[PDB]
């Protein structure tokens, strides 16, 4: 185990789960926090000046909602190529193989999707192929 | 009146809580109108009156 | 007479009507026409009948426009507002420190 | 389409498009209407499996909340609004983006009433509270089929509670009329409405303040 | 430009205006959003009941004022009546219970 | 509009209000000036009698 059900990403556990190359991060959140009106605090953190969590009856949306409309600097009115990046492996994640005329497996499956392990559970891209593809290596 | 609590009388809040709407007949209409309407005019230029 | 209640009586038509069926087709132009036109809308019987038929008549636009009408229905009922209130009779007249010069 | 996945083809000439079902047996087919427009995704065999796959075309909002769900399509849709923050060189929290969404999606579409209410357009935290208080308490069994409805922000401001709010919105001409013909009740529970109201807002302190008003409102 | 007693109106008390007669600024909107991120209550209590038309409640408030007490008394705002009316006006029956 | 420039005005006996409300003032010595302040004549004499 790495961290408790009820705890609150302090500083330091930050370092310890990159060690543990552990990158989704299953939390309970906005809408998440079961609370009948608004969200648990449990669900909902600090994230501003206070390194501490919004006091009770924090109007989130308040320090919302013009979060999103100070972006006002905006701007208006408006399969053959695959490259590595450092090492990686495949990882076709299930991806159908079937007899192909090459010496490879061919693709079936319209779901086909790569990953690139190099060290760690950390990858470098997807560089998903369609049914077409044919695995090289 | 004692002219202490008439002159009194005149603030007082309420907690008005729960606003609503909904609609209304005429006979409240009667009601809510201290009168109803008859003429035109609406003051004088001779006299300067209601 | 051979006529809607809410029939369409057009002005010659209306005319032809009483020459016709005498004194027995009542025609108006007047929206009080209409101020007894719902002031007999009864609720209960005109909801029962639209629930029957959502219940049963059911298309593609037959279970919509019929649940619109019960459910008008009901929140004029539940809310227990005069209807015929909102063709309202009595206007008031402008306070005038509000409706001033 | 999630109804008995194994390509299929037919129905080129039928009161729809070319192509209009290809669906299959699967578990319980059920009848796609396909256009069949500009192309098409149809496999050889196992072409599909439970669940939607995108045959063509760009996704739909309705689409990835009714089949996708919700976590995942809040996932979507924070991906398509960090992705712009970014080309723009935003520096901007996420939690604002579940908030959003916390806005967005509320009313959900129910098939079943649950002896709740035979109809469709109520808060599915509504809903979620009654069946609280219903299936736990008394009748479990009383089970209202609700399928989470997400909505779009031009209307679902509309959806407002306090009548006293909503109001102004865009207009009210017709809502004033529907606040009437409703019978309906402002309440003063909402921000806006203690504002124009000029009332403890339950809000900063006023949250305490209200929150304490409400415990003798309670009382009375 | 600056003004402690300026001109609440004959309708709706409200501002004289821009110094016209030693008026004053509007409050903005987008700031009194912040204003609620602030969750400042009092200061929007002043803001609308001292900082509004209030005859009856400027009047208190400078007699406070002048009196060191240091405390405003709402009421209830005119505006809101005013409005009230004009719902009345229009075809409402207006009204708030208890 | 209904309002244009809708500005109140003191007429001189409110103005003379005012400074009663600053004034320490009892009820019936409210009710007594306030009654004084009633009959009051646009030139500034006294409409009725102390009597």
């Amino acid at each position: 185990i790495l961290v408790p059900r009820n705890t609150l990403l302090h500083e330091q556990w930050c370092d310890l789960l990159e060690e543990n190359s552990v990158d989704a991060v299953k939390v309970r959140s906005v809408v998440s926090c079961d609370t009948d009106f608004g969200v648990c605090a449990h669900c909902y953190g600090r994230d501003l000046a206070r390194g501490h969590i919004i006091n009770k009856g924090e109007a989130i949306g308040v320090i919302a909602a013009q979060s999103i409309g100070e972006p006002g600097t905006q701007l208006t009115m408006r399969e053959s190529s695959i490259q590595v990046k450092n090492k990686g492996s495949i990882k076709l994640s299930n991806v159908k193989s079937v007899v192909n005329s090459s010496g490879k497996l061919v693709i079936t499956s319209r779901n086909t999707e790569l990953k690139l392990i190099d060290e760690f559970g950390r990858t470098k891209e997807s560089y998903k192929v369609p049914y077409g593809a044919v695995l090289a290596k | 009146k004692d002219l202490l609590k008439f002159l009194k009388a005149q603030t007082k809040t309420e907690e008005f809580d729960a606003i609503k709407i909904a609609l209304a007949s005429p006979d409240m209409i009667r009601s809510w109108s201290f009168g109803e309407v008859k003429k035109p005019e609406t003051i004088n230029y001779r006299t300067f009156k209601p | 007479t051979n006529l809607e209640r809410q029939q369409i009586l057009t002005e010659e038509q209306y005319l032809d009507a009483l020459e016709e069926f005498g004194d027995e087709f009542d025609a108006k132009m007047g929206a009080e026409a209409i101020q007894a036109l719902l002031k007999s809308m009864d609720l209960e019987q005109e909801c029962e009948q639209l629930r029957e038929e959502l219940n049963e008549t059911n298309s593609e636009t037959k279970r919509k426009k019929l649940t619109k009408r019960i459910k008008l229905l009901e929140a004029f009922v539940q809310s227990g507002n005069k209807p015929e209130w909102m063709i309202l009779t009595v206007l008031p007249v402008l306070p005038p420190d509000l409706r001033p010069l | 389409a999630e109804i008995s996945g194994i390509v299929s083809f037919g129905k080129e000439t039928k009161g729809k498009r070319r192509l209009v079902i290809t669906p299959v047996d699967g578990s319980d087919p059920y009848e796609e209407m396909i256009p069949k427009w500009r192309q098409l995704n149809v496999f050889e065999g196992e072409r599909v499996e439970r669940g939607d796959v995108i045959s063509d075309g760009p996704e739909a909002p309705h689409d990835i909340l009714r089949l996708r769900g919700v976590h995942a399509v809040t996932r979507y849709i924070v991906n398509e609004v960090q992705d712009v923050y970014r080309l723009q060189g935003v520096k901007i929290n996420d939690k604002h983006i579940e908030v959003i969404v916390r806005q967005m999606l509320r009313k959900a579409t129910i098939v079943n009433a649950g002896s709740s209410d035979f109809l469709e357009g109520e808060q599915v935290e509504y809903s979620r509270v009654k069946i609280a208080n219903r299936e736990l308490e008394a009748n479990g069994k009383v089970g209202a089929t609700y399928s989470r409805d997400l909505l779009g922000i031009t209307k679902a401001s509309l959806a407002t509670e306090s009548f006293i709010s909503a109001a102004s919105f865009q207009e009210t001409t017709r809502v004033l009329t529907e606040a009437a013909v409703a019978g309906k009740r402002d309440e003063l529970r909402g921000l806006k409405e203690n504002v124009i109201v000029g009332r403890l807002i339950p809000a900063g302190t006023g949250y305490a303040y209200h929150q304490d008003r409400m415990r003798r409102r309670a009382a009375g | 430009h600056a003004r402690s007693t300026g001109s609440y109106s004959l309708v709706t008390q409200q501002p004289l205006g821009g110094k016209a007669q030693f008026g004053g600024q509007r409050f903005g909107e987008m700031e009194v959003w912040a204003l609620e991120a602030y969750g400042a209550a009092y200061t929007l209590q002043e803001m609308l009941t001292v900082k509004s038309d209030d005859v009856n409640g400027r009047t208190k408030m400078y007699k406070n004022i002048v009196d060191g007490n240091h405390q405003m008394e709402p009421g209830m705002p005119e505006s809101f009546n005013v409005l009230l009316k004009e719902i009345r006006s229009l075809g409402i029956n207006i009204e708030l219970e208890d | 509009l209904p309002v244009y420039q809708g500005e109140t005005t003191q007429t001189l006996q409110d103005y003379l209000m005012w400074q009663v409300e600053l004034t320490p003032f009892t009820d019936t010595d409210r009710a007594i000036a306030t009654s004084i302040v009633d009959a009051v004549d646009d030139t500034g004499y006294l409409t009725i009698q102390i009597e």
